[PDB]
């Protein structure tokens, strides 16, 4: 009852960024906040496949805080990597047994 | 005197005079009948007067006790009114039906304020009768708690409740009523006094046995007689076999037998 | 002279003196008052009499043209001075809690009137204590022995006797109260059955989401608040545990907390002789019978049932009390009584 | 009658009641008002006022006939709102610690990184969400101010937006200063609406509160904190990296900020010192920080039973007996080994 | 409440109760009632008391809202049809027949009407060849916001009904407004609190002399 013909006509899907649209929102994340131009987004894209946008967005966060914690004044892909291998809200793990 | 409405004028609000709300939408009334349609549930009755007479009758007995006179008895059990009400009205003085009971919402809490007017009216009024029935109600309680324990004109007047017990437990505490009463119904004894009271008046076919219809009536709720005396002259419009027929009217279902 | 001082003050007065609450302290000569209908203007106040004794939020006297600030209002009580204001000590039948006397004497008297080891053993006195159980057990008397048993003038305020729909009557009985607490001594300001706000209604109330919610605020902003203890011990017993607001739940606003079993066979024993002392008792009746069979007596039905007995016998006007007499009291109190099996059907 | 003419001489004013205000309109004012409680006033001022000394929500003087606004007055007033811990649950430290600290301090570890200087916290959890703000109130500064959001719950429209802009410039005065905003369960995250007529005081407070917190003059050297026991209710409109940007959290810590704890709340009493807490430790099997300090209650009131000075860890231990045993719940754990 | 002569104090509508005083020549021995006093506005000065007032919102219709039935008309409920004809017409009006058996003044009835029924269309032939007081109500009626409306409703009801005659009345509403079940907790407190204390006080056991025998179904 919600969707036929004149409520919400067109359904079209959000898919996962696929490979570089991951990088592409993640570089609108590194783009503003200063970076170290040594940063490949390819090899960051790559090395974490199946990441949804917001994994990219705590990505690029993680990388800024990262510089932060130094203090630095740019963004390196030493950081850029420490984000992508984050927690990438994966968690933990006991191991037990 | 403090707590008077009084005479005055919304001219200057200057006093005028002094004035002596709604006393009789409660204080207002059955001189009923006797205890002709009884017949052998009297012993209920004699409990009735020791718990309400002893109130009543001879306080210097014990006064010279020292310990306080009862409140409730909560005369509860198989739905009573009729004789509850027509039986201590022989005393015609002390039976007050107040009861406070029709407007829960209304006469209750909103205008019972606190009741004490009423109890007030008890103060001048030692012979009136407190029947009830069902936090407005705790309260009212607190209430209770404040006036019956061994504190009102005859000390305790009458207060008691009769319902046919789930409500809020807290006045179930035996300090805020002390007896505690149901009704048993009449049964063979009790049945059969009353199947000849209630086949008294109506010119029947006469010499009949009662005593089967008395047996017939399994614990009848009391009046069940005088219906069962409708329904027989109903048929007849009386025979013993009128009040066979009644009561089958009345009786079945109880039926269907194969659950043996 | 003096005398036309007070008729000058008088003519500032109008005939008809009408009443309204200050709201601020606003001192140039005239308030911002609020009559019964909220009349609030910039009428002046009377300066000679005091015109700022009153804090706001109080009544005071009131004009009719102009509602102007007539004076403080009179002195004016509330209807539970006889019972908090107070003009049985420890145990007259000792058989009961046995204990539970003790934690609230070191719960209440021993912090509030030998508050020297708070800084002894740096530790805080205990700002509130719970009580609870069955509705008559040893939680209410025990404060009501302990309002003997205390070096101070305790106080009785019932929790229900805060119950008054007049406007701001709640928050105004909360101020007096606790203006007694403060400004009359360190008392014992004992309010029980206070867990009145779960489950139920009132006819002569309006509706409390509303009327006694502000109050409750006011209550608790002034207790365990602001405007703190102190030393005012004001505890908070009650009978139920579930249907109270937990934004006291927490510490601070009531720190500890206890409850009341039903007495055990000694102390049965014990309130049996109590209260069976108060008749010649048959000494061939057992006890023991009535106190394993109604093993449950919370404290009422041993009061009520040994009246009762006493009755029973005394309406045939005999000295002692048979067997049956204690049965028929019993049973008329314990109504409702089934304790066979289940279980019942064991040993 | 020091003066008991000069208030019969005052009389040839009567005028303005309470007379509160609800809106304006537009090409004139019009400013909207409720007397007390009667009815709706879209009014026209009388015009010897300012247009704008009637901001809507303020009880204003008003004529008693025509209802022109007057000389107005706000008779409410100010009285309505009320660190040896650096180091708790850890994680938790260095994230407060950078959020407080690295802007109050060094807009550059950010600036020059051109992220943003972390200015805001996303708390949620016995965590200890004010003793964090006074771990800050050691290192902001010296500053801390406790506005809880209980007491933000006011039945008054814009006497919250009011407190709002009153504690965002009282802040801006001072600085490194701090302003600790909780029960925002309470205070809500979803925009709830309903038909009620009622919390809305709510939205306009909230949406001053949006304007003034972080742009249109920062905290800066400032920290107001809207924290919750749980992310559950969110809005797109706080994740920003300007309002509150580190969503740290904490709960329940094993045993070493236990420990930690049990030590704390010791030294600040008279206590023994040669008894352990590892042992008291393992007994304590999960408790906040009120619970243990709730031990250590008990303890003294053992030594207020019996006369101890250096609480021993046999008083302790009945301490204990009560806590985790006789107050774990009641009683009801013994009679099976 | 009268004070002295002719001064009563005297509940308003207005909103202001006044002790006002009352033209004399009203006999003295009908301003006891609360019942429609009248006075003057501003002097508030009694002039006469009204008996009645604020009729039960059907009062009986008082027409000819019989629909001009006969017995067999109804579509088929001849065990009803006699019973209630036999049972209800003769009865009604009589005296002596029941006292030539003395059987008993009768009260209250019930029916219950299924799928492919009519016992409702039973009662309105009745209500035809009935041709006294009666007034139709339905017991939905009784169930509002504020304290005892429904409850007061049906107070006025029996009031006015023992007033006028004690001949007949009816109303129409049993499932959801008879509930036996008491016993929960959860919803109508006091609604169904009062539903229940009106249905019960004013069954009253009986009155036996007024609105005899309503039905339900
Ligand atoms: N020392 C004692 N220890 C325990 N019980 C006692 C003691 N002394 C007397 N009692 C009994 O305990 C009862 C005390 O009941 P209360 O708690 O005062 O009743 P209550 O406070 O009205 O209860 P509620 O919840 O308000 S209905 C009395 O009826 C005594 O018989
Ligand atoms: N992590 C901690 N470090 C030091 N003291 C603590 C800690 N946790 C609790 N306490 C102490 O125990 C008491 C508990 O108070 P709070 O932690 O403020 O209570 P709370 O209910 O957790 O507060 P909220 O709801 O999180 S604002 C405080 O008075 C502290 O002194
Ligand atoms: N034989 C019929 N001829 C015409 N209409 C009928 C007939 N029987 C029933 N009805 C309709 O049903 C109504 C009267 O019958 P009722 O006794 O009220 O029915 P019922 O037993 O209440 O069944 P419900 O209420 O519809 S489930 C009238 O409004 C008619 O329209």
């Amino acid at each position: 009852a919600l969707l036929r013909s004149g409520r919400l006509d067109r359904k079209i899907e959000f898919p996962m960024p696929n490979e570089e649209a991951r990088a592409r929102i993640m570089q609108i994340h590194s783009r503003k906040m200063n970076v170290s131009p040594d940063v490949n987004y390819e090899e960051l894209a790559r090395c974490t496949d199946d990441f949804n946008g917001a994994q990219c967005k705590a990505v690029c966060v993680e990388a800024g805080m990262i510089a932060l914690r130094r203090g630095a004044t740019e963004l390196t892909h030493e950081d850029y990597m420490e984000g992508i291998l984050e927690v990438q809200a994966k968690k933990k793990a006991n191991l037990q047994y | 005197t403090p707590n008077c409405r009084v005479a005055l004028r919304n001219d200057s609000y200057t006093l005028h005079k002094i004035l002596p709300d709604p006393l009789v939408s409660l204080m207002m009334k059955v001189p009923d009948s006797t205890y002709e349609m009884i017949g052998g549930l009297d012993k209920q009755i004699k409990e009735i007067k020791e718990v309400i007479e002893l109130p009543v009758k001879h306080p210097e007995l014990f006064e010279a006790l020292g310990i306080a006179q009862p409140k409730g008895v909560l005369l509860y059990g198989p739905p009573k009114t009729l004789l509850a009400r027509a039986v201590a009205h022989h005393t015609d003085c002390t039976f007050i039906r107040v009861s406070g009971s029709e407007l829960v919402q209304k006469f209750i809490g909103e205008g019972a304020r606190m009741v004490r007017e009423l109890f007030v009216m008890a103060r001048e009024h030692a012979p009136s009768i407190i029947f009830m029935d069902e936090s407005e109600v705790q309260r009212t309680m607190l209430e209770l708690l404040n006036q019956l324990d061994g504190f009102e004109a005859t000390k305790n007047i009458k207060v008691i409740m009769a319902t046919n017990d789930i409500l809020d437990s807290a006045l179930l505490r035996p300090g805020r009523i002390d007896r505690k009463i149901e009704f048993p119904p009449p049964n063979e004894e009790a049945r059969l006094d009353i199947l000849k009271i209630h086949s008294r008046k109506m010119n029947l076919t006469r010499g009949i046995n009662l005593r089967k219809i008395a047996e017939l009536m399994p614990g009848a709720s009391g009046a069940e007689v005088k219906g069962v005396c409708t329904e027989a002259g109903m048929y007849a419009l009386v025979t013993q076999e009128d009040f066979e027929m009644a009561v089958a009217k009345v009786m079945q279902k109880d039926s269907e037998k194969n659950m043996s | 002279k003096q005398e036309e001082e007070r008729s000058k003050v008088d003519d500032l007065r109008g005939t008809p003196m009408s009443v309204g609450t200050l709201e601020e302290i606003i001192d140039d000569n005239h308030a911002i008052v609020s009559t019964s209908v909220g009349s609030e203007h910039y009428v002046s106040i009377l300066s000679f009499v005091d015109k700022d004794l009153l804090e706001p939020g109080c009544s005071v006297l009131l004009n009719h043209k102009v509602h102007a600030v007539i004076g403080v209002l009179m002195d004016d009580t509330d209807p539970l001075v006889t019972v908090m204001k107070v003009e049985q000590e420890t145990y007259a039948d000792i058989g009961g809690l046995d204990n539970q006397i003790q934690e609230i004497k070191e719960s209440v008297e021993l912090p509030l009137t030998h508050p020297e080891y708070y800084e002894e053993m740096g530790i805080k006195p205990p700002k509130g204590v719970i009580l609870y159980g069955p509705p008559g057990t040893g939680k209410t008397l025990l404060a009501k022995a302990v309002a003997n048993q205390t070096s101070a003038t305790f106080l009785r305020v019932v929790g229900s006797e805060l119950i008054q729909k007049y406007l701001g009557d709640g928050p105004k009985l909360v101020r007096e109260l606790f203006r007694v607490a403060e400004e009359h001594a360190p008392s014992i300001v004992f309010i029980d059955e206070i867990d009145a706000i779960g489950t139920k209604r009132y006819d002569s109330n309006s509706g409390g989401e509303r009327e006694i919610q502000r109050t409750m605020l006011e209550l608790l902003n002034q207790l365990d608040g602001f405007d703190s203890r102190g030393d005012v011990k004001v505890i908070m017993a009650t009978n139920r545990i579930e249907t109270l607001d937990p934004a006291l739940i927490r510490p601070g606003r009531i720190d500890r907390k206890i409850e009341f079993p039903l007495p055990d066979e000694k102390t049965k024993k014990r309130i049996f002789q109590i209260h069976t002392s108060r008749m010649t008792l048959a000494d061939d009746v057992t006890l023991d019978d009535l106190i394993m069979a109604k093993d449950d007596l919370s404290g009422a039905d041993i009061k009520a049932i040994c009246t009762e007995a006493g009755l029973m016998a005394l309406r045939e006007r005999r000295m002692k009390v048979t067997n049956e007499d204690f049965k028929k009291s019993k049973e008329n109190v314990l109504y409702k009584k089934q304790e066979g099996t289940p279980e019942g059907l064991y040993l | 009658a020091a003066d008991k003419q000069t208030l019969q001489s005052e009389q040839p004013l009567q005028v303005a009641r309470c007379t509160k205000i609800i809106n304006a309109d537009s090409e004139d004012p019009k400013y909207i008002i409720n007397v007390k409680q009667f009815a709706k006033f879209v009014v026209d001022l009388s015009d010897q006022v300012a247009p704008t000394d009637i901001e809507e929500g303020m009880r204003v003087g008003v004529d008693r006939n025509k209802y022109q606004i007057h000389i107005p007055l706000p008779p409410k007033i100010d009285p309505t709102v009320t660190y040896s811990d650096v180091g708790g649950c850890k994680e938790q430290i260095e994230k407060l610690r950078e959020v407080v600290e690295t802007p109050l301090l060094h807009p550059e570890r950010f600036v020059n990184l051109g992220i943003e200087p972390p200015k805001g916290v996303l708390l949620f959890g016995g965590t200890g969400k004010t003793l964090c703000a006074r771990a800050v109130a050691n290192r902001t500064d010296a500053c801390f101010i406790r506005v809880i959001g209980s007491e933000l719950v006011q039945k008054y429209v814009g006497e919250g937006a009011r407190m709002v802009r009153e504690l965002f410039e009282m802040a801006r005065t001072k600085k490194a200063c701090l302003i600790f905003f909780d029960e925002i369960d309470a205070i809500g995250g979803a925009r709830f609406d309903d038909g009620a007529g009622g919390d809305n005081e709510v939205q306009r407070t909230m949406l001053e509160l949006i304007n003034q917190l972080d742009g249109f003059d920062p905290r800066g050297n400032i920290k107001v904190l809207m924290a919750t026991n749980r992310p559950d209710t969110l809005d797109p409109a706080l994740m920003r990296p300007g309002r509150l940007d580190r969503k740290i959290e904490f709960s329940l810590p094993d045993l070493e900020g236990r420990t930690h704890i049990f030590k704390i709340h010791a030294r600040s009493m008279s206590v023994e010192r040669d008894i352990r807490f590892e042992l008291l430790a393992r007994l304590c099997p999960n408790s906040t920080g009120a619970e243990i300090r709730s031990v250590c209650t008990e303890a003294g009131m053992f030594a207020i039973r019996a006369r101890r000075k250096i609480a021993t860890e046999k008083d302790f231990l009945e301490a204990v007996n009560k806590v985790i045993k006789s107050y774990a719940k009641f009683s009801a754990t013994p009679r099976y080994m | 409440e009268a004070v002295d002569q002719n001064t009563a104090i005297v509940g308003s509508t207005t909103g202001s109760n006044y002790y006002v005083r009352i033209l004399s020549t009203i006999d003295r021995e009908l301003l006891k009632p609360n019942a429609s006093v009248a006075l003057h506005k501003h002097s508030n000065a009694l002039v006469d008391v009204l008996p009645p007032e604020a009729d039960s919102s059907i009062m009986m219709l008082t027409s000819d809202q019989k629909p001009d039935v006969m017995y067999a008309d109804i579509g088929g409920m001849d065990i009803q049809k006699q019973e209630v004809r036999e049972a209800v017409e003769l009865p009604l009006t009589h005296f002596e027949l029941y006292k030539q058996i003395g059987i008993d003044p009768p009260r209250g009835v019930l029916m219950y009407g299924p799928p492919g029924c009519g016992k409702t269309m039973l009662a309105k032939a009745v209500a035809h060849h009935t041709t006294a007081a009666f007034i139709r109500v339905v017991g939905s009626e009784f169930v509002q916001k504020y304290l005892g409306e429904g409850p007061r409703m049906v107070r006025d009801v029996f009031r006015l009904a023992k007033e006028n005659a004690p001949a007949i009345i009816f109303i129409d509403e049993i499932d959801a407004i008879a509930t036996k079940r008491f016993d929960a907790q959860t919803g109508a407190d006091r609604e169904v609190q009062r539903i229940l204390l009106e249905l019960l006080n004013q069954m009253d056991g009986f009155d036996q002399n007024v609105n005899v025998k309503v039905i339900m179904a």
